[PDB]
């Protein structure tokens, strides 16, 4: 009836337009509620540091930890050598070293051979 | 942002936020005041004619049409209120917010002056001292033994009893706070 | 425009090159043409400091608008008759110019033409 | 002023047309010169002729230095440290004052094209000149050395330069 | 982080995450400071269709419009010392060939 | 440009503060008797703006339409330059429109 | 050259009969008046260096090294005494000693006039960074940081000294002098190749090179501060100031032989400050932006011009004093929270302003914003890379647009948006750290006024 | 454009509601320039920076 | 009390400058160069005293 | 200077003044303490409009979750001084 | 000044401001007529656009056809 | 300070186009029940308003009276 709109990485699905939250089934309603209850301990499990007159201090949230990590020390100890890893370890770290040693010695190459001919108009050229 | 959310929405919570929506949106479209009353009791006229449907199938299948007609035909530049999570003055006065625990840490020359506010500060505290374990019991018996299934708080149920968690919320900063 | 339109739609080997112009000797049709004259010496010119594009055949004349300018200082509005002048000298000199655009033209497609028809009696 | 040499830093000589007024309308210009001089600058050339009178009570003189001429890196041995590094020295001493003699030239040209207006690319041709060839002499000289340059260095840059004239030269002779 | 809901109490409102919960990944790509993928009114692709398509269109056109430039009927602007040689640069020993105007 | 932009700028800070840190036309309604010396600003800014002759815009946006259309030029820039001019006029209309003329559309809380 | 070394000699036995809680006092007053005496060596000659004797020489290139050494010391000492409060009385006396012994030999290294004496100090320099780094590091990776510290140096060095003694045997000295002056052109075969790779690959892991950098984020990560500080400030400069006095035996070898280092640095320099812009640890980016930033030393040295060259020691002496500003001011946030991720302290500008004012001109220095030497020497060295070739103005560009990028988001992570609400325990800024930071920043903005104090021997 | 603008914005007092064109979609929005420049560009830039120069 | 503002922010820093810049400033050669003032036909030149000849006899076209 | 320290009675006052507006309640059976279901027979789509009209009175958005609960006049009072911080 | 909010009516006016605007509107109006009348050339120009139909063939140096 | 709310009983649709919408919407068998809430921004000094050309001519008049004397005044004089 209308143009229809179709969702993509950087503009998402709106919630609105999403047919899962039109067709709910009994347990779709039974994680929702276990969601919520997730949700509500932790809520009152930081209140209750929070609100604490004698707590002085940083509150420690795991969650951090545990992101932090994982991006940085656990990251080793999870990686194995795969065609796709070894490739992309190659193409990302060794291609572009030798397509710019490529450009910049073709370029000096055609620079120096200028010189070497006496036609560059090097004129003026007393600070290098 | 003051009461606690549920697990769901229900249909009627769906539909009413989609009249609200559409309603604010219309008002985008029609600038002037008259033609703005004009299309709005339409639009409530169009609300109405499935006031009282039963087949909950028919009216999800209604909703979802409304939601796919409003997507199409949405405002791209909506009227936001200016203090609203988009408009022009939303978060303006948060860098002037300062917690109350840095009066703490004020040098005993700052708090030379102001004696009364310090004074009145001083019995704050003890005020909040003195409830703590009690609302904390109070959470305690309160919550089921698996834990606390939603994030709604409870009253004070004693007489000289504060309402549990209650410090952070009471001493906000202010919304103009300088 | 119509000299665009008569150009990019109609024959361009009718219409003169903005770019590559006159083609035709200066006297290709005249009997006798006296040179442009000058007035302003290149030292004037040079003393006055001049833009280079200023530097036109109606030079003398914005020479004399600037020294109106600077003689009548806080009075900005006492060299009326100086501007005049040396706008009409502008203006006569952008009418000259037209006139060799239209010079150009009539010679082109009076060349062009005498050659065509020319080779129209040439056909047997 | 006396402070420099005309010479080197030589200018035209300032022609200046006199004021011929036109109208009869005060000219705002005069009046705030009139009150520049009288407010700005006597007090400050009363206080620039005290201090005139307090310096000249002391008078003392500073002497700038003369350097006597070594022999150069033509004229030292293979391996002769001592010959090598008066001649070095000598050598750095002469490439800093050919730069600043080209930052004279250069001086020299700024000031033209500022001082002539909308008339510098004609009036300046002498100050362009003479910059031309300074810059080609000492491109000539010191060009292309790089970091670690040294008189050797140079005289192996002028010795290939010969060679290749010298080649350039006997070329030309067999036509 | 834009998607979330701004109209809950979050335990950060600025960066809009409650305090124990899984943080993703790409948090610090996603704080709402930065990279957005929040839903918009015109679909992604229709967006880069047309955006391409306008700044295609500019470009050919600003080049058809070089290849047809406009201009007034008029012949070259005259210059009396040859051209004005001596001011354009000088070389005064030269004498260059003489270009001559007539009055038309 | 730097006169006339600057005080357009000027009433248009004036008009949000006199709104309670409002920026959205559509809540601007009837401000032409309202805030008069502010719309005479905007009008003769405007009016500057969209080179009315003989105003300070005139002397030099009226110049600079001329040497355009007085060049070897582009086409489609100079196509571009005069749908732009037209533009121009075009937004100008739409500010004094929706924010000085018809009803108020502002809160009650004068 | 003595009446500077001795001195500095002269502060272990004062540390060693100090009273228990007078050794900060008297360590920063004489270290402060060391740097007094030692700016009397910015006094220097346009033809030859300054030679005090057989063994100790200074030039323009090692004086204001030589400068920032003696007065990294005070700062030091005011950075180390909050955090090693609680410690014993000797261990406190044993810290202080490792910073003097590592001043000694920072100071003998920049004057030494043979390049082996000169390799040997530069090697003592490990000693006593390495038991900083390990004895006084706060967490259990700091064991693993001094390994790292210890055999990517090594590894490029030893090779070295097998060069510098190879040399010797062969032309007979290795007094900087007279290698300057009976300098001979180095022949093209596969020997002079890897001559070239032993006198470079040392100076280069140093620097470090993109690629051999991977112990610098472990090393400045985990060190005290005090460790963190001197190693980036001073110790990466070594292999700048090596790699500039070694460059004259190389050529013209040097033209073909550092292409591939070229290209490392100046892809390098893209890669580290692109990883700056996805960090959760803001020590981590602040080495990072290291690392990006001594790539463009590397290419100074190696395209060997002396624009380059002025622009190479130019940014050195303007790199060490502001990293050494952000180590600091780090450390300043994590002696609050402690914990050195970027989000979990925000909003710090409206609890500390005066601090907020420091990270502002920090950054400001960081992302080289003019006239600060900063800018200057990224500048020389861009326009003499252009003179090398006109397409690395693409590379240069792309850098400079990267390096605001992450030192901005650095300033608006910590400082601006809202505060964290949990934490409570945020105190006023102390005088002494706000101090730290003035004594950083002043004299950067100083040298601006007299850029040809630091702009080397080629000025 | 006087004229025109001024009739078109009079033509918003009548009492019709239509759904908007192509063309006001895309000058709302400006040309959709960032809604693609400032996601597209940048998200590849910062993913690349974590994916594969970092990781 | 009445103009002190005039003078500490204006006189005073106009003192100083125009001292730094007629007995410093101008001490060394090209420090300040003014552009050549314009001259025109019937100029009287006040170093000497030399009269410019007035623009060749006008075409008079009016 | 600014706006004036709005206070508890004008905030009483303005909701009256816009419930009395509305065609569907009658002014002289509307009190502060009125329900809007029980007290008016208004159904749910009607007190959408209700919480519409105080958002355009007041000049600010009332969350749909919070804007539900309200049901008498004196709950919105009491909503509103609380997001003001309105304590007379 | 003191001037207080009005609650849905025209807000309190003084003659100062009214008497402003109006003087600076009638100023600016003033302007435009007295440049118009006395510098109609600005906008209406000053020199006619010669047409090139109206050059005979002589004055450009035209042969007719047969040389 | 010190001010009060003016009557509700005031505030009547008649004679503004509120009055057109509630014919509209009575030819459609629908209300419009909140119309008299928006009445006060038709009533009082905002009753009537200004057309686009006569806000460009807001001070024509009296600027055409000053230059119409000013010429009558110069035209004259000049005569001398
Ligand atoms: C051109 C200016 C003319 C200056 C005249 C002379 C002024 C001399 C000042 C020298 C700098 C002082 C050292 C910096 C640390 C300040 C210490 C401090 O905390 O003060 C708090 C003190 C008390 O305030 P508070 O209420 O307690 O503060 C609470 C909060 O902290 C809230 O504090 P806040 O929010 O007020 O923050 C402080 C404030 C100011 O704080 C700073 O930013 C100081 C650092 C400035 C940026 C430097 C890093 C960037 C790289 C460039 C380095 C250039 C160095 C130049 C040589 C310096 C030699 C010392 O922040 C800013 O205003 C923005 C800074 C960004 C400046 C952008 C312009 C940069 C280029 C300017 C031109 C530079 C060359 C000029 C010559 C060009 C040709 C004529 O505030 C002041 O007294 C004012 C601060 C000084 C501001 C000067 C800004 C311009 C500086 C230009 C460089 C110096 C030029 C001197 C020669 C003439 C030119
Ligand atoms: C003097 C000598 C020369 C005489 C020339 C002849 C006389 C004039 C000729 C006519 C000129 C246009 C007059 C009407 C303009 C249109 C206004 C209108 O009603 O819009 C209706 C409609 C939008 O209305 P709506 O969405 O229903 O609006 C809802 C509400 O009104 C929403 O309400 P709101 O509050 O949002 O207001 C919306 C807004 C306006 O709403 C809009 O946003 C759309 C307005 C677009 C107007 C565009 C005009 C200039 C366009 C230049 C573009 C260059 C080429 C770009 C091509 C890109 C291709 C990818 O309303 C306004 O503020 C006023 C609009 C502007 C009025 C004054 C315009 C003056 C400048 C144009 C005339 C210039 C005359 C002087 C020329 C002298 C030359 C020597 O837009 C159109 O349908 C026409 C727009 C014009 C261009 C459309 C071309 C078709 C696009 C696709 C073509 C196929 C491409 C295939 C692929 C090729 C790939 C290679
Ligand atoms: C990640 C950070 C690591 C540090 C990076 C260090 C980079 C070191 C690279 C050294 C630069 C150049 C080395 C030698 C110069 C040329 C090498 C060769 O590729 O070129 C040809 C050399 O010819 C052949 O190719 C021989 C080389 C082939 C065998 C060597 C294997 C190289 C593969 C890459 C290994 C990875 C290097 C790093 C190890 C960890 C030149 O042609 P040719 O005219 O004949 O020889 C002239 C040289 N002469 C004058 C000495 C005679
Ligand atoms: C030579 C280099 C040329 C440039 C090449 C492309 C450069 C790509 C830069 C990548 C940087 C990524 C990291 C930035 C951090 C993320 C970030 O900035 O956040 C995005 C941020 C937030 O989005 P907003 O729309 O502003 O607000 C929405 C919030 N509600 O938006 C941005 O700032 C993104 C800016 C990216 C600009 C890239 C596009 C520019 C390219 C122009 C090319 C044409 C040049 C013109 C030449 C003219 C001829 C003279
Ligand atoms: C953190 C990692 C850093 C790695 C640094 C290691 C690379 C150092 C470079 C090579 C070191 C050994 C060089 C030896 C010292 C040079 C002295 C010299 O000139 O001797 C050569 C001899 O040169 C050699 O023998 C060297 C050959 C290699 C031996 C050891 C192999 C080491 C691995 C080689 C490749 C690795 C180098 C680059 C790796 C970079 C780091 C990843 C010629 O002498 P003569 O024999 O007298 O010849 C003339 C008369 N016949
Ligand atoms: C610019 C705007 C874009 C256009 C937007 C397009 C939207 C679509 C227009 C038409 C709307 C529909 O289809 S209407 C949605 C279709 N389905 C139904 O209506 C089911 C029956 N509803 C009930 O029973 C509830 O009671 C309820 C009615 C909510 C009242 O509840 P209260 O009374 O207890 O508050």
């Amino acid at each position: 009836s209308f143009p229809k709109y179709k969702p993509s990485r950087l503009a998402t699905l709106p919630a609105t337009l999403d047919p899962a939250e039109y067709d709910i089934s009994p347990e779709t309603r039974k994680a929702q509620a276990e969601r919520l209850a997730i949700r509500s301990r932790l809520k009152r499990e930081y209140l209750l540091q929070y609100n604490d007159p004698n707590r002085l201090g940083v509150i420690e949230d795991p969650a951090l930890i545990r992101w932090t990590y994982a991006r940085s020390a656990n990251i080793y100890p999870n990686f194995r050598p795969t065609p796709k890893t070894s490739l992309l370890g190659a193409l990302f770290g060794i291609g572009p070293l030798f397509f710019w040693y490529y450009v910049f010695k073709t370029d000096r190459d055609k620079k120096e051979k200028l010189i070497q001919e006496g036609k560059l108009d090097q004129t003026f050229n007393i600070s290098y | 942002a003051f009461s606690a959310p549920a697990a769901y929405l229900t249909h009627q919570q769906k539909v009413l936020r989609l009249y609200k929506r559409a309603l604010r949106h219309l008002e985008s479209w029609c600038v002037h005041r008259d033609k703005y009353r004009y299309f709005a009791c339409l639009m409530r006229a169009r609300f109405d004619e499935h006031k009282n449907e039963k087949d909950m199938v028919k009216a999800t299948q209604l909703l979802r049409q409304a939601e796919e007609e409003f997507w199409y035909g949405q405002h791209p530049q909506p009227y936001i209120f200016p203090e609203s999570p988009g408009g022009t003055s939303y978060e303006r006065y948060e860098c002037y917010k300062v917690p109350e625990w840095c009066l703490d840490d004020w040098h005993p020359s700052e708090k030379a002056m102001y004696p009364d506010y310090f004074a009145k500060r001083e019995q704050w505290k003890r005020l909040r001292r003195e409830s703590w374990e009690r609302e904390v019991k109070q959470l305690q018996e309160e919550t089921p033994p698996g834990g606390p299934r939603t994030e709604a708080l409870p009253p004070a149920r004693k007489e000289g009893d504060l309402p549990p968690l209650w410090w952070h919320i009471v001493t906000r900063p202010r919304e103009r706070p300088m | 425009g119509a000299h665009l339109a008569r150009r990019y739609l109609g024959d361009a080997s009718k219409e003169p090159d903005p770019l590559r112009m006159p083609t035709f000797p200066p006297d290709y049709g005249f009997p006798e043409r006296k040179e442009r004259e000058m007035v302003a010496t290149q030292q004037e010119m040079n003393d006055a400091q001049l833009m280079l594009q200023q530097r036109d055949y109606c030079a003398h004349y914005l020479i004399q608008l600037l020294k109106c300018k600077r003689d009548s200082f806080p009075n900005f509005l006492a060299c009326k008759h100086e501007q005049h002048d040396w706008d009409y000298c502008e203006h006569l000199d952008y009418v000259k110019r037209m006139k060799e655009f239209e010079r150009e033209r009539r010679l082109l497609q009076r060349k062009k033409r005498r050659e065509q028809r020319e080779a129209e009696m040439a056909r047997g | 002023p006396d402070s420099w040499d005309k010479d080197v830093y030589p200018e035209p000589p300032r022609r200046t047309p006199a004021p011929a007024p036109q109208t009869s309308l005060p000219n705002p210009v005069t009046y705030l010169t009139k009150i520049f001089d009288l407010l700005v600058d006597r007090p400050v050339t009363l206080a620039r002729e005290f201090i005139e009178q307090q310096h000249a009570k002391n008078r003392y003189y500073y002497y700038h230095r003369e350097f006597r001429r070594v022999p150069d890196i033509t004229e030292c041995e293979e391996k002769d440290i001592l010959c090598m590094f008066e001649a070095e020295m000598q050598w750095r001493r002469d490439y800093k004052v050919d730069q600043e003699i080209v930052n004279i030239i250069q001086e020299r040209l700024k000031a033209c094209q500022q001082r002539e207006g909308e008339s510098y690319r004609q009036n300046c041709a002498k100050e362009l000149e003479q910059f031309t060839q300074v810059s080609k002499a000492f491109q000539d000289r010191y060009s292309d050395l790089g970091a670690h340059y040294s008189a050797r260095k140079c005289l192996a840059k002028q010795k290939q330069r010969m060679l290749a004239e010298r080649k350039a030269a006997k070329e030309a002779a067999a036509a | 982080q834009q998607e979330r809901d701004p109209w809950y109490d979050w335990d950060h409102p600025d960066l809009r995450l409650n305090w124990g919960e899984p943080i993703h990944w790409d948090l610090d790509m996603y704080i709402r400071n930065r990279v957005d993928t929040s839903p918009t009114p015109v679909s992604w692709n229709t967006m880069c269709k047309h955006l391409f398509g306008f700044v295609a269109f500019m470009l050919f056109m600003f080049w058809v419009g070089e290849i047809y430039p406009s201009y007034q009927p008029v012949g070259p602007k005259q210059y009396p010392y040859n051209d004005l040689y001596l001011e354009r640069g000088g070389d005064p020993t030269k004498e260059p060939e003489p270009v001559v105007h007539y009055e038309i | 440009h730097a006169f006339f932009k600057a005080m357009l700028f000027m009433c248009s800070g004036s008009i949000i503060h006199s709104l309670n840190d409002e920026q959205d036309i559509r809540k601007m309604g009837g401000l032409y008797k309202a805030m008069p010396f502010t719309t005479t600003a905007l009008i003769i800014g405007s009016l500057a703006l969209t080179g009315m002759p003989y105003l300070t815009g005139f002397y030099s946006k009226d110049l600079i339409i001329e040497a355009v259309n007085m060049s070897y030029t582009n086409a489609w820039a100079l196509l571009m330059t005069l749908i732009a001019t037209s533009l121009t006029a075009a937004y100008s209309t739409r500010i004094i429109f929706f924010a000085f003329l018809g009803k108020p559309r502002f809160p009650p809380l004068v | 050259m003595l009446k500077i070394i001795i001195p500095t000699t002269m502060l272990l036995p004062m540390t060693w009969m100090s009273k228990h809680n007078m050794i900060w006092i008297n360590a920063t007053v004489h270290s402060l008046l060391i740097s007094l005496i030692s700016l009397s060596l910015l006094n220097q000659l346009g033809e030859n260096s300054l030679n005090f004797s057989l063994t100790f020489f200074s030039d323009s290139l090692s004086a204001p090294l030589l400068v920032l050494t003696t007065w990294l010391l005070p700062l030091m000492l005011m950075a180390s005494q909050s955090h090693l409060s609680k410690e014993t009385t000797t261990r406190k006396k044993l810290y202080i000693t490792m910073l003097i012994l590592l001043q000694l030999f920072l100071i003998m290294t920049f004057t030494a006039t043979e390049l082996i004496l000169f390799y040997i100090l530069f090697e003592a320099t490990l000693v006593p960074t390495l038991i900083i780094i390990t004895r006084w590091g706060n967490q259990t990776e700091r064991l693993n940081a001094g390994l790292y510290f210890l055999f990517y140096t090594l590894a490029g060095s030893l090779p070295l000294l097998v060069a510098l003694v190879y040399i010797q045997n062969t032309t007979g000295s290795l007094n900087f002098l007279i290698i300057h002056y009976w300098s001979h052109p180095l022949s093209n075969s596969w020997s002079n190749i890897f001559m070239w790779l032993a006198c470079i690959m040392a100076f280069m892991v140093k620097m470090p090179l993109y690629g051999l950098h991977l112990w610098l984020p472990k090393a400045h990560v985990e060190a005290p501060i005090a460790g963190s500080m001197v190693l980036a400030a001073v110790l990466l400069k070594l292999g700048g100031y090596g790699m500039m006095r070694i460059t004259t035996i190389l050529n013209p070898l040097t033209n073909y032989m550092a292409y591939p280092f070229l290209m490392l640095s100046m892809w390098g320099m893209i890669m580290t400050s692109s990883i700056c812009l996805r960090q959760t640890d803001l020590k981590s980016l602040i080495a990072y932006s290291s690392v990006s930033h001594m790539a463009l030393v590397i290419v100074a040295i190696m395209i060997q011009t002396p624009w380059s060259f002025m622009g190479a020691t130019a940014l050195m002496i303007a790199h060490g004093l502001t990293s050494s500003m952000l180590f600091c001011l780090a450390n300043t946030n994590y002696e609050r929270v402690h914990s050195r991720t970027m989000i979990l302290a925000r909003g710090l500008q409206t609890l500390l302003p005066l601090m907020a004012t420091w990270w502002l001109v920090a950054s400001l220095t960081n992302l080289a914003l003019p006239p600060s030497i900063n800018l200057i020497g990224e500048l020389f060295i861009i326009t003499a890379s252009f003179s090398w070739s006109n397409i690395t103005i693409i590379l240069m560009g792309m850098n400079m647009m990267i390096t605001a990028l992450y030192s901005l988001y650095m300033l608006i992570t910590t400082q601006r948006g809202k505060y964290t609400h949990h934490i409570n325990n945020i105190k006023p800024s102390f005088t002494r750290e706000n101090a730290l930071m003035a004594l950083h920043i002043l004299p950067l903005l100083l040298l601006t006024l007299n850029p040809k104090m630091i702009l080397g021997p080629l000025y | 454009g006087f004229m025109l603008a001024l009739e078109l914005n009079n033509t918003t007092y009548y009492l019709k509601f239509k759904y908007p064109s192509q063309t006001y979609k895309f000058s709302n929005m400006l040309g959709y320039y960032p809604s693609i420049m400032h996601r597209l560009p940048t998200y590849h830039n910062l993913s690349m920076s974590q994916k594969s120069a970092s990781s | 009390r009445h103009s002190i503002f005039a003078v500490t922010h204006v006189l005073i820093p106009v003192w100083i400058i125009h001292y730094y810049l007629k007995y410093h400033v101008t001490a060394k050669p090209y420090t300040v160069v003014e552009r050549k003032p314009r001259i025109f036909p019937g100029d009287t030149i006040l170093e000497t005293g030399e009269v410019i000849p007035l623009m060749k006899e006008f075409p008079d076209q009016h | 200077s600014d706006a004036p320290p709005l206070t508890l009675e004008a905030i009483k006052d303005r909701v009256l003044y816009v419930l009395k507006l509305y065609d569907k309640i009658d002014p002289e059976k509307l009190s502060v303490n009125s329900h809007f279901m029980k007290d008016l027979g208004l159904d749910s789509l009607d007190q959408v409009e209700i919480i519409m009209a105080m958002e355009d009175e007041f000049g600010f958005e009332i969350p749909d979750i919070d804007a539900e609960k309200l049901m008498c006049p004196q709950e919105i009072v009491d909503y509103i001084a609380d997001k003001k911080d309105v304590y007379e | 000044v003191h001037i207080e909010p009005r609650y849905r009516q025209f807000p309190q006016l003084t003659r100062s401001q009214l008497i402003q605007a109006e003087f600076f509107s009638a100023t600016m109006w003033f302007w435009i007529l007295w440049r118009f009348w006395h510098d109609s050339d600005a906008v209406l120009g000053h020199f006619p656009y010669p047409d090139p139909s109206q050059w005979t063939d002589e004055e450009l140096g035209i042969l007719p056809d047969d040389e | 300070s010190k001010m009060e709310l003016p009557d509700y009983k005031q505030w009547k649709i008649e004679g503004t186009p509120l009055e057109t919408v509630q014919e509209k919407l009575a030819a459609r068998g629908l209300r419009d029940p909140w119309g008299r809430n928006e009445a006060w921004r038709y009533s009082g000094g905002f009753a009537n308003n200004v057309s686009f050309v006569g806000a460009l001519l807001k001070g024509f008049k009296w600027g055409f009276a000053a230059f119409v004397v000013a010429v009558g005044a110069e035209y004259y004089l000049e005569s001398q």
